[PDB]
């Protein structure tokens, strides 16, 4: 945002929405992959207090971290607390979610991580 | 900027408007403190 002649010279994803707070549309220009730009967007929101520092804002793009209660995991464990068997997010077996991949499609659901 | 002027008072070439106070040996300057906003803005260390 800051350092005004930014917007002549070309960008750095890292060097305008990362090491410094920006605007969605720099995000946007930089971006257009809009699938990943809602990522990113999810990201910049979970990381919203992944702001700062960088490295922090780097390791919450990494994602396999959840950021307070859990926006923006994105691992591979797909097991409960006490080992029990995850059921599918968006399936009814053997419930069917009010809370389901309809409702929440920008969290990335998988299989049943 | 262009076109103004701000005559010398101390010796040594500095302005500053020299009021007087029991003789006028007293100047006032004050000095004022800035660090970066976007530090973080939130550091719970003392902010330098
Ligand atoms: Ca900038
Ligand atoms: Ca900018
Ligand atoms: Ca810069
Ligand atoms: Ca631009
Ligand atoms: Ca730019
Ligand atoms: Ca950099």
């Amino acid at each position: 945002a800051n350092t005004f002649l930014e917007e002549v010279r070309k960008g750095n994803l890292e060097r305008e929405c990362v090491e410094e707070t920006c605007s969605y549309e720099e995000a946007f220009e930089a971006l257009e992959s809009s699938t990943a730009t809602d990522v990113f967007w999810a990201k910049y929101t979970a990381c919203e207090t992944a702001r700062t520092p960088r490295d922090k804002l780097a390791a919450c793009l990494e994602g396999n971290c959840a950021e307070g209660l859990g926006t923006n995991y994105r691992g591979h464990v797909n097991i409960t607390r006490s080992g029990i068997e995850c059921q599918l997010w968006r399936s009814r077996y053997p419930h069917k979610p009010e809370i389901n991949s309809t409702t929440h499609p920008g969290a990335d659901l998988q299989e049943n991580f | 900027c262009y076109g103004s002027y701000a005559r010398p008072t101390n010796s040594n070439g500095g302005q500053g408007v020299m009021v007087e106070q029991n003789g006028k040996l007293e100047s006032q300057v004050e000095m004022q403190f800035f660090s970066t906003s976007t530090n973080a803005t939130n550091e719970v260390n003392n902010i330098q």
